């Protein structure tokens, strides 16, 4: 339930 | 360096063969109002990317009339579909496993290809209009905010509504508005 | 439980008390709400000054709708957001008290209709940005820590629907389409 | 991401 | 935090939802006692329930010039399932959250702004006060129903600047004539 | 069990040794209160400490014809190391003694007892506070989180099903504020 | 913190 | 059973 | 290396 | 069965 900073791989 | 402003517009009210699933007269009025609003924001839109479905094409025609000189682009990725089995399950509508299997891959591809931070080669904040459909936009919103995608059916979008996503160059996503139809007269607001 | 509950969460208008633009915004929000053709049951509002002012302006357009003040809806820090924002770092005591209070607000105001409720209800909750966003994340059973992934304009209308079987729909968030673009603010 | 139908204790 | 907080939790008097005649007399006795303590009270925080407001008005007559404040946090409710054991779970779910918020916002050591000892009066209800007491003493809150408070009672909590809590009186109504003491 | 037990735990009044003059006044006020409650008391059990005997004699003048009983169990001591923070032996010895006091005096009515009883226990601060924590099944190490005025009345109710209610703690509302002491 | 109904051994 | 010295935070 | 007969979800 | 030399709390 924790935000992923690399969701878009950029 | 740039921020992306994504305006997801749901197709207006339509007749329920796809070719014969055209806008209703009220749908025409709704799209007209949405075009008026988009033109009144005072923004220089970069592109109008739209689903290839009839109702999306027609809503796009009407809106494009108010934004002369804005590039239009067609996509099969943005066509309506069944992204994932919703939770909680809704019983009147229950697609077959094949529809989830096909449409989930396609709509997830749409999310990944269109929803991301600006490319490093991007020069200035962009303002982009995406005209598609209820399930697609709701799934896009759940994914962009990294909320459980199975909750896309916990959202509701009026016909012709504007949903504003902001993706900052550091990858953070803000949902500034969802299902905005405050610019329509209340008696002309629909969800189907 | 046969009735459906319609909850209209309104963000307080722009403030320094309300600014001149903020008062105009509350005027526009009141006009819109009154033009929806709905018979509202109550206006529950935070007891904060700007919330009281937004309620005063809106209530003029909805005379005869009962008004209610509450400390539960006062602005606060519900929980630490994820991802972190390093421009806003309240202390643990603030999360400790404000989270309890805002969660109490959510539980007391967001629920399916009582079995005795006979007809569909239309209710206005005038409060604040953090409160409304936390309410929205909780009502949809999304991770509450993502409340800061949302953004709400001043005077915006957020439409939540609770069906009698407990299903929750977010019909609109941060709706300010009824205001002239040049009169829309978040701060 | 799995819905609790008794979230409001009124199920 | 160099000041000590003295919190006087007063239970609403007898009521039917207005106060009964006896309830108003009880509220008068409580006000007389509070005024005769020789203390300068800073504030009167009271629940927004009818009987709490009425008891507050009566007591306020004897504490002229003392700030009055209303809160929905202090309204009566069911905080937790008592142990040993009947309301419905929705009531625990809502009221527990609200009563716990009340406890967290009002029961704590003095804030850095507070330089001098404060004497504060909190007019609420049986369950609220008993839950507050169990929490403040770090006793199992599930035991709030092992306490009992008469109408118009005074419960004296002391919170020392280092966060330690002392319960100096609970449910004091010795200042009422025995024939006028009630629990409901 | 059929009857309910009403237990009045009274702290000895202020003392020097024997009661101070103010202590005698406090005990007189407490006796007046108990006599004004309109109850027919069953027994007065009191610690054998000087100050407890003195408070008991004073109170007893107002409740003449109430049985008097002495106990060494109710004498003052240190029951447990309090939390939050006497040599270990005093906790070791006095804890056993006060726990015995608690077990012998705090319980539901005997099955033979037919009518509700009202019993007065005149003892000391630490003993009463420990008694209250035990009776309510609260952590006994928190006995020092309570505080009791001299001559105060603490009312415990034990129902025949063993459930316990604390109705008042440290009650001195019957004394003029200027005569209320804790030491 | 569960209430023991036989705390006094008289149940 | 064991006192939490930071019950109100503020420690 | 086992063949999945429902690879296309159409059995 | 081992003798405790501090049985009386006085070691
Ligand atoms: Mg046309
Ligand atoms: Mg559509
Ligand atoms: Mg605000
Ligand atoms: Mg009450
Ligand atoms: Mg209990
Ligand atoms: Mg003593
Ligand atoms: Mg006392």
């Amino acid at each position: 339930g924790v935000w992923d900073p690399n969701w878009d791989r950029r | 360096k740039a921020t992306r402003h994504i305006f997801l517009i749901r197709a207006s009210q339509y007749h329920v063969l796809e070719k014969d699933r055209t806008l209703t007269p009220l749908g025409r009025e709704q799209a007209e109002l949405t075009g008026l609003r988009l033109a009144s924001l005072g923004l220089k839109f970069n592109k109008i990317v739209h689903s290839s479905m009839t109702r999306a094409i027609e809503t796009t025609d009407i809106i494009s009339r108010h934004l002369p000189g804005v590039c239009k682009v067609s996509t099969d990725l943005l066509r309506e579909g069944a992204p994932i089995e919703p939770d909680p399950p809704v019983s009147h509508w229950k697609p077959e496993a094949v529809q989830y299997y096909e449409d989930g891959a396609r709509i997830e591809a749409a999310f990944r290809n269109y929803i991301h931070r600006a490319d490093a080669r991007q020069e200035e904040d962009s303002y982009e209009i995406f005209i598609c459909h209820a399930n697609v936009i709701r799934y896009i919103v759940c994914r962009a905010l990294q909320f459980p995608p199975e909750g896309w059916l916990r959202l509701s979008l009026n016909n012709g509504s504007i949903t504003h996503l902001v993706i900052r160059p550091n990858g953070r996503v803000a949902l500034r508005t969802l299902g905005d139809t405050g610019f329509m007269p209340p008696d002309k607001i629909t969800r189907s």
